């Protein structure tokens, strides 16, 4: 050789020139390991009642007002994001792998693979999972709702993806280089996760993206209608939840946990673009 | 004022990496009753000073120069200023045909929507009306029927056509073509040259035409631009630059051309060297690296333009010993054919019967049958081992369709194939993938086989790492095969879509001769590759099938190159292999009044 | 006074207009007697349009219906005989008079004897000998087979009088007016169902013999909660009920619209499972938990911003506006100090975090639902009995099975539901606190208590009564049975235009002096 | 492809009698019907419940309560909820009310969003492209309550400054409208106004980013440059072709946008006051209905399935080269 490099070496270096998305990913795990290393430093914890000061401005002693009850709301939302960030993260990692495998090999194959993988799709999308998701999640507080919260978000939040990647890959695969890669004897996972799914890739990013924010969202659409994480453990959603009634009252309760939901979001996306433009060749900006 | 005026031209895509100075500094002009040809080596710019006049060069071009359609200055003009002469005055038929059209419009829809841009009172039933006209005129077979084909149900040829008449749908004032002629056959090109030269006399308009193939020019052209590593590098007539060309690099071109009147072998003469970096281009000529003539002054300066005879410019500094001697006198380098061949007749292709049928349909939802087109029809091949066999015929007669007949390694639709022994259809699905180890295929469109989003390196490498090929014989094999070619090193890290054209053709090339394998099916291999570098393909190829014993399906349209290495040829018109036979019997007498035709038809190099 | 409501004089006030209210969910059945009929805004809508024996007064004080009845009294009141006059003026809807026919088919369709009617509640029919026609017929003679105290509540209150017709057979009562009320007596009739808009319209009765209303019309219209405050703030509805501070503030800044308040009759109360088995089944560990809970500060910040002076509500069977209301829980007072001496003095010692009895940590399970409007009391309590030393982890249930799968199975250690007032409390004690009731979730009761309370609803004293409600009520706290931690308030934020509507706590409006103010 | 009819309306109706057989089941087994009974301060007599649970079933085993319900669900009979009313009528007049509450409010922002997508996709990284992707995160990192609240409180403020009420957004008509046959619709088109901007807004912000995805990839390619080279603007070049290309993966998002949110409204016809099919599926399940669930999951199945066949028909016609259906 003299000096050759793979394809994942240059999207590496491409993704890491773009400066946006590197400090964008940099905050996106630094406030993960500040909702962990900060709730043992802080004055006031998480659930310490103050009757003294229900309902008050921020300040000085309570850097982001208190609630209600007089809990501290900085210490309260670091502990909601420490629940909500994880289970957001996993939701869109398991979501878009399983729209991206179903909907890639079901488009590629077609004949009985797609016909049985649409239908379970088409099961899976015509039975209300919103039952399943009302009645299941409140049962138990511990990391076994977390669990079984992600299994039924990850599981029921996967199909409409899954339809949108077939589409696109019953168009890719009558490509000519597709053609091309099975005439040179590319085994057919070889062809899907090499070409099929880098040409692609510009949709499941945004899906990943997407999803973060939808699935912090989606538990506190269930703690609107009563469902949901229950009182004595705080998660991200339950206290937007709470705080989407006292929005205009009381502003500081719905904001600052909703500045953090904006923010993760915001991250999540400058991330997404940056690898989107790595994955692409014919991106403007890097060309320099 | 001069119909065209360019002046200073300079192009420099700015990628990742080193910009590539594709252009630097040329000048030329076109006249309204002439047609100027820009012949030169792949990848010397000829394709992006084609786009910097046009002006549909990426975003990144940084195109710094002058160019003048009719006294109007159109290098810094708003877009909509430049959407006036876009399709009036300025119509371009693009390299690559394949790309070219929008994959979701019919072609009839294509070229009525190219002539309602300029005409918006025509309508949709007369627009549609006279697209079909256009379609008839240039010579697409069945064109009512086939005004309704989605590019990817069309020939190579007739995808190419489609853009030719795009271009000459208005009527436009100049006509900038690039290689308006390399899937078509010789009879099919013959009036699309006469239509072109109709567009001349009939009308002005002026042609700047680039061309890999010379006996084109010596017919149409009226002056030529040999242009090589970004600048102009000789101009003169056309009758005058073909028989007192006196620039080294001419005189090492216009003599490697096939003559037709060869035998199997005739290793044919390349000139000897490889193509300049284009980035790095140390002082002086570029050509000095590969001269014969090469003195250390010639490193010194970059030569100009000068003046040698009455309109002829040579940038060269010695020309005077160029002067009167002949290729043979002044590249002392000689070709012979002294290989270790390998001679035998055991079969390793037999299709008996093939047969193709396409439905034709209309409609955007029911999808309404209106005929069909039979593109095989019952055809017979034999192909031994270590033999050549060439297809030629007819665009849009089938040649393309049963080579991935045989390639798609399955039963066909009524007929029989047998490749290596096995009948095709005998095979299941792990003796299929591992019989397609030693058979291989060059596609037509190279561009369109090759995926966007890999760079080089990984285009070339991936078949031989489905295969099992560790990284350190991966990257030797590699780094041979991108030599080979003629590509460079540092090229790997590219992605296909910033190559010249003729390169993204070697990089299919150099993907196919990976693994070596027993059977290689050509598809028009050397189509986009000018004279000098298609022929130090065809001597290796030549020379690695006498050792090794390789036998290559070779379908083209240059019946002089299938002069040089086919045993075999096997005529095919409309879908049924009109004549067949050893390549003696049939180039010398053929004995049916199709191919006698083809085969009068070709068109002679000398000028006179 | 325990009303606001801005009384002010009907003759003064504009002789039309259209008051219009919301209710949470358009009424399935029509009939208030019924399981699928009852309810609390279904039955204050009904107020305006059917007979009512008495009108109860702002503290539950009780006065006959001059509209309807002459003179209702307590006879001969050895079995207890009471006689219903009717006056010769009221018709019903489709022009028949009322008879004591209405009155004996009624008392018959609800006293339980015949098992097809599906009835909400007895309400002391059960106890009813026989209905005969007095002198004549708009003249009822009820006798009782055993005394009853709380008679005047029969068609008083949450309970009407309905017509001979729409009360006579089961089929009529289940099904008669499954879609659309039957013949109405009263200042106002339902004259439009809307059921694709969910919205019900009341006009003016034509053959209403008594005071002419000032209204014109009353429309109620089926909104969530999240739809009740954006409408009331633009000339909707014009009023509603804020039952947050959040909703408080909001309705408070509004321009044109003033928030009236007046004590509710329902309320709040931790429940204790003393039955055999679960922790507290011994007297003295419930009255030593309850010792070491603040309810004053539970009162206090739960009711933040509602009202000045938040205070616990102290009596399990009066609320505060009630008469015969008083504190009885100075058995429970809060002093923690004892708690921690009778929890030494117990058994379970002091282990570094919480208390041990042997190994068995004194830990309690709180089990409450709708965790988001009752989670401020579960903390609140757990922080105040962690300084004591016991546990009382919170279990928040979802609120679909709550009282199925946990309550009245016996699921739990502390319950916190919510019970409802009564200008009538007398006939839900034999049933809430009696050993053998059906709503005794947590088997704790005494012979003694039993026998009281079937000693007060059988004293035809009506100060007697209260007298013995209050030896019941201090019995049963001086068991644990519960702790009643807040009843609520009654902030109702209505437009300040309108006139003698708004908060009247256990009392009842007219409706033929409510009305817009001149001008 | 009469041939695919005949497969897929079987392939189609065996899915939905098994969905709407596991529905019916599994809220037989979660379901407690008879709680609300029981959360109520006059707690009726256990009699007068116990005979309650014999009246509606609920005693029987559940694949008898199954086959008794389809036994005359085939003839129109969806059956009754808990408190006698029918469940057929009720369906019809709720799925009348989410039509008339959705249709202008998602094309309209489908159209938005695939328009804003598109032009964030020409001008990538420019303060147009910036400014629109902030917008559509922050309103889809925000509850749907909060954008409509908002909305209420900028159409208060727009009626007090006014002097008149121009803004009525509660309900779907005026309580109490009275003559006129043009003054109906006034009526209709300005209660719309909000409850319509709520859900474009939401619709245009998801769909931008896909659009915008979606048009990336096709922006550099090259029948544009040839479409350019035909006359056509850069502009135009850009929509009639690249746009074109690019709307292939967008086809099944819209499909599924035709189904899906009609019981996922709910929020909208909270605030708003509108009552159908996201009202009505937390009514089934708050109030412990498997009538209401069962009759409810049929209708949204028959649409969840009808658009998996315009989907496919979409896909083939919007690109030519997917010979599939
Ligand atoms: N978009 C691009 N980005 C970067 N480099 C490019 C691009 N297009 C062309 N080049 C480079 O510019 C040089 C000349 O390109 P061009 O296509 O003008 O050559 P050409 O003479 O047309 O070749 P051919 O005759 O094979 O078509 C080549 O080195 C090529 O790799
Ligand atoms: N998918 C298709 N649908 C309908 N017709 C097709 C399809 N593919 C090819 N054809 C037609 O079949 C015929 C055979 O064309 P083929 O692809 O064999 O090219 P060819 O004969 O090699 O032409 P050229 O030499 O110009 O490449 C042509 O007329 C073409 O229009
Ligand atoms: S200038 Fe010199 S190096 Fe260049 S072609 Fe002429 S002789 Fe050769
Ligand atoms: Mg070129
Ligand atoms: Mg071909």
């Amino acid at each position: 050789m003299t000096e050759f490099a793979s394809r994942r070496t240059l999207v590496v270096r491409r993704f890491l020139r773009n400066r946006a998305a590197v400090a964008s990913l940099a905050a996106l795990l630094l406030l993960f390991v500040s909702a962990y290393a900060l709730p043992p430093l802080l004055p006031y914890s998480y659930d310490d009642l103050d009757f003294n000061a229900l309902l008050q401005p921020p300040g000085t002693k309570h850097w982001l007002g208190t609630n209600a009850l007089g809990q501290d709301l900085l210490a309260q939302t670091l502990r909601g994001m420490q629940k909500s960030m994880l289970i957001g993260v996993c939701v869109a990692v398991i979501s878009t792998g399983i729209a991206a495998t179903v909907g890639a090999i079901s488009g590629y194959f077609g004949g009985w693979r797609d016909r049985t993988l649409m239908w379970v799709v088409d099961l899976l999308l015509v039975v209300p999972s919103f039952i399943l998701i009302a009645i299941v999640t409140p049962r138990t507080k511990n990391s076994a709702n977390i669990m079984f919260l992600v299994l039924l978000l990850a599981g029921f939040g996967w199909m409409i993806s899954s339809r949108m990647v077939r589409g696109m890959t019953m168009s890719l695969r009558e490509r000519e280089f597709i053609r091309a890669a099975r005439y040179m004897g590319v085994s057919s996972r070889r062809i899907i996760v090499g070409h099929v799914v880098p040409n692609v890739a510009s949709i499941l990013i945004i899906d990943a993206a997407l999803n973060v924010a939808a699935a912090i969202l989606a538990e506190t659409g269930l703690s609107f209608l009563g469902f949901g994480i229950q009182p004595p453990d705080v998660s991200l959603g339950t206290l937007i939840a709470d705080g989407t009634a006292s929005a205009t009252a009381f502003p500081w309760v719905f904001l600052f946990p909703a500045s953090i939901l904006v923010l993760i979001l915001v991250c999540a996306n400058l991330t997404g673009d940056g690898l989107r433009d790595a994955l692409d060749p014919a991106s403007r900006s890097l060309r320099r | 004022s001069p119909l065209l005026e360019v002046t200073d031209l300079a192009v420099t895509f700015r990628t990742d990496g080193d910009p590539v100075t594709a252009v630097r500094g040329i000048s030329y002009r076109v006249e309204p009753g002439e047609v100027v040809a820009m012949v030169g080596e792949s990848g010397s710019g000829k394709s992006a000073a084609a786009m910097a006049v046009v002006g549909l060069l990426p975003e990144y071009a940084q195109v710094r120069g002058s160019v003048r359609l009719q006294g109007t200055e159109l290098l810094g003009l708003a877009d909509n200023a430049m959407s006036r002469f876009r399709g009036k005055a300025i119509g371009t038929v693009f390299q690559d045909p394949m790309s070219a059209l929008t994959p979701v419009y019919t072609v009839g829809d294509q070229i009525a929507e190219a002539i309602e841009v300029h005409q918006p009172r025509v309508g949709k039933k007369a627009a549609r009306r006279r697209a079909v006209e256009l379609l008839d005129l240039v010579g697409i077979s069945q064109p009512q029927r086939r005004s309704r084909a989605f590019p990817h149900e069309l020939s190579g040829g007739e995808r190419q056509r489609v853009v030719i008449a795009i271009a000459i749908a208005n009527d436009p004032d100049l006509l900038i073509c690039d290689d308006p002629t390399t899937a078509l056959d010789v009879t099919v090109q013959a009036q699309i040259l006469d239509v072109l030269k109709a567009a001349r006399d009939v009308t002005g308009a002026g042609v700047l035409i680039i061309t890999h193939d010379l006996g084109v020019v010596a017919e149409f052209a009226d002056r030529a631009l040999v242009m090589y590593a970004g600048r102009v590098v000789e101009s003169a007539g056309v009758n005058d630059l073909y028989r007192d060309r006196r620039m080294p690099y001419t005189v090492g071109l216009l003599g490697s051309v096939p003559r037709l009147d060869a035998a199997q072998g005739t290793r044919l003469v390349p000139i000897p060297g490889a193509p300049p970096s284009l980035a790095g281009l140390a002082p002086g000529c570029p050509f000095a690296p590969r001269c014969p003539l090469v003195i250390d002054e010639c490193l010194t300066a970059e030569p100009e333009l000068l003046d040698v005879a009455t309109d002829h410019r040579a940038a060269c500094i010695r020309t005077e010993l160029v002067t009167g001697r002949s290729a043979a006198d002044i590249y002392r380098v000689k070709t012979e054919a002294r290989p270790a061949a390998l001679g035998d007749a055991s079969v390793v292709v037999r299709v008996r019967h093939l047969v193709k049928t396409y439905r034709l349909a209309k409609g955007v939802v029911l999808r309404r049958a209106i005929g069909e087109v039979r593109a095989v029809d019952g055809i017979s091949l034999e192909l031994r081992q270590g033999r050549t066999l060439g297809i030629v015929g007819e665009s849009g007669s089938g040649k393309s369709t049963t080579l991935h007949e045989i390639l798609e390694l399955a039963a066909p639709q009524s007929g029989s194939i047998e490749v290596l022994g096995t009948d095709v259809a005998t095979l299941g699905t792990a003796e299929r993938r591992s019989l397609r180890r030693d058979i291989q295929v060059v596609f037509q469109d190279p561009v369109a086989s090759l995926d966007p989003r890999l760079p080089v390196f990984d285009l070339i490498a991936e078949p031989l790492q489905a295969n099992g090929f560790g990284k350190n014989e991966t990257h030797a094999r590699v780094a041979e095969l991108l030599d080979i070619v003629g590509l460079r090193h540092g090229d790997a890290s590219r992605y296909p879509a910033e190559f010249s054209g003729g390169q993204k053709q070697r990089i299919g090339i150099a993907r196919a001769l990976a693994l070596q394998p027993k059977i290689l099916a050509l598809d028009d291999p050397v189509s986009a590759l000018d004279v000098s570098i298609q022929a130090g393909i065809i001597n290796l190829l030549l020379d690695l099938q006498e050792q090794f014993g390789l036998s290559y399906l070779f379908v083209s349209h240059d019946l002089s190159v299938v002069k040089h290495l086919a045993h075999q040829v096997a005529v095919m018109l409309a879908g049924t292999v009109v004549e067949q036979g050893d390549s003696e019997e049939v180039f010398g007498n053929p004995k049916h009044e199709y191919t006698r035709r083809l085969l009068g038809a070709v068109p002679q190099p000398d000028p006179a | 006074t325990t009303s606001d409501i801005n009384q002010q004089d009907p003759a003064t006030l504009q002789d039309g207009g259209n008051l219009r209210l919301s209710l949470t969910d358009f009424p399935p059945n029509f009939n208030i007697l019924h399981i699928d009929g009852n309810n609390a805004e279904v039955a204050a809508m009904m107020k305006a349009t059917l007979p009512r024996a008495f009108i109860i007064g702002p503290d539950g004080s009780t006065t006959v219906d001059t509209n309807y009845f002459t003179s209702i009294e307590l006879t001969r009141t050895a079995p207890q005989v009471v006689t219903y006059t009717i006056n010769p003026e009221a018709v019903w809807s489709d022009g028949t008079p009322i008879t004591w026919r209405d009155i004996a088919s009624q008392i018959h369709a609800i006293s339980g004897a015949d098992k097809a009617f599906e009835i909400a509640s007895s309400s002391g029919a059960e106890r009813v000998a026989s209905v005969t026609r007095g002198v004549d017929d708009r003249q009822a003679v009820v006798t009782f087979a055993k005394p009853y105290a709380e008679w005047r509540g029969m068609f008083a209150g949450n309970g009407m009088l309905l017509p001979a017709s729409m009360t006579a057979t089961p089929e009529a009562f289940n099904k008669g007016q499954l879609d659309g009320p039957g013949p109405s007596a009263g200042p106002f009739v339902v004259s439009a169902l809307d059921r694709t808009a969910q919205r019900i319209v009341l006009t003016r009765n034509p053959r209403w013999w008594g005071a002419r209303p000032r209204l014109d019309s009353i429309t109620y219209l089926v909104l969530d909660d999240a739809a009740r405050l954006p409408a009331l703030q633009n000339n909707t509805i014009d009023a509603t009920g804020v039952g947050t501070l959040d909703q408080l503030t909001i309705a408070a800044r509004t321009k044109g619209i003033s928030i009236r308040r007046a004590p509710g009759p329902s309320w709040y109360h931790f429940t204790l499972n003393g039955a055999p088995g679960s922790i507290l089944a011994d007297k003295a560990l419930r009255l030593a938990i309850a010792k070491g809970i603040d309810r004053y500060t539970i009162a206090r910040v739960a009711q933040y911003g509602l009202t000045s002076d938040p205070v616990p509500l102290n009596n399990h069977v009066f609320v505060a506006g009630q008469d015969g209301y008083q504190d009885n829980s100075g058995v429970v007072a809060y002093n923690p100090e004892q708690a921690k001496r009778e929890l030494d003095a117990l058994g379970w010692r002091r282990s570094g975090a919480f208390r041990e009895k042997d190994g068995r940590q004194l830990v309690i399970r709180d089990l409450f639902y709708d965790a988001q409007s009752t989670r401020q009391f579960a903390q609140i309590a757990q922080h105040t009995l962690a300084q004591i030393g016991v546990k009382l982890e919170l279990q928040a249930k979802s609120g679909s099975g709550f009282f199925s799968d946990y309550v009245n199975v016996g699921a739990f250690d502390i319950a916190q539901f919510g019970w409802v007032g009564d200008a009538f409390p007398l006939s839900s004690l034999t049933q809430i606190y009696a050993s053998d009731g059906e709503s005794n979730f947590g088997k704790i009761g005494s012979p003694q208590i039993d026998a009281a309370i079937e000693r007060t609803l059988a004293e035809l004293d009506p100060g007697k009564a209260r007298a013995l409600a209050n030896q019941v009520d201090e019995l049963i706290w001086a068991e644990g049975f519960s702790l009643p931690l807040t009843q609520s308030p009654g902030t109702v934020a209505v437009r300040s235009t309108l006139a003698n509507f708004g908060a009247t706590g256990l009392a009842d409006l007219d409706y033929t002096a409510i009305g817009f103010m001149r001008r | 492809m009469t041939r695919y009819l005949a497969r897929r309306l079987l392939n189609y109706l065996v899915l939905l009698a098994l969905a709407s057989f596991l529905t019916y089941c599994l809220t037989s087994l979660a379901f407690s019907p008879l709680e609300s009974l029981m959360q109520r301060s006059p707690r009726p007599p256990q009699a007068v419940i116990d005979a309650k649970a014999h009246d509606l079933g609920l005693d029987r085993p559940i694949l008898a309560r199954y086959a008794n319900w389809v036994s005359h669900a085939v003839r129109g009979d969806f059956g009754t909820t808990i408190t006698g009313q029918p469940v057929g009528t009720e369906l019809g007049r709720r799925i009348g009310v989410s039509l008339r509450l959705l249709v202008v409010g998602s094309v309209f922002g489908t159209v938005a969003g695939v328009v804003i997508g598109a032009w964030g996709a020409i001008r990538q990284y420019r303060l147009s492209d910036r400014v629109m992707t902030t917008l559509a995160l922050l309103v889809l990192s925000t509850p749907t309550f909060v954008v409509a609240n908002l909305l209420i409180l900028g159409a208060l403020r727009v009626n007090w400054a006014v002097g008149i009420q121009l803004f009525d957004y509660t309900g779907e008509t005026s309580p109490g409208v009275a003559g006129g046959v043009w003054d109906r619709l006034g009526d209709r088109l300005q209660h719309l106004i909000l409850p319509s901007l709520t859900l474009a807004l939401a619709a245009a912000a998801g769909f931008s980013r896909y659009q915008r995805n979606a048009m990336l990839d096709v922006l550099g390619q090259d029948f544009i440059r040839t479409a350019r080279a035909k006359g056509l603007t850069r502009r135009r070049a850009l929509l009639k072709h690249g746009l074109r290309t690019a709307l292939i993966p967008m086809a099944t998002l819209f499909a599924y946008g035709v189904a899906g949110l009609v019981t996922g409204a709910v929020f909208v016809e909270k605030i708003f006051g509108w009552h159908g099919m996201g009202e009505w599926m937390v009514r089934g399940i708050s109030t412990q209905d498997t009538n209401i669930v069962a009759a409810i999951t049929v209708f949204s199945g028959a649409v969840v399935l009808l658009a998996g066949l315009l989907s496919d028909v979409i896909y083939a016609a919007l690109d030519p080269r997917v010979r599939v259906s």
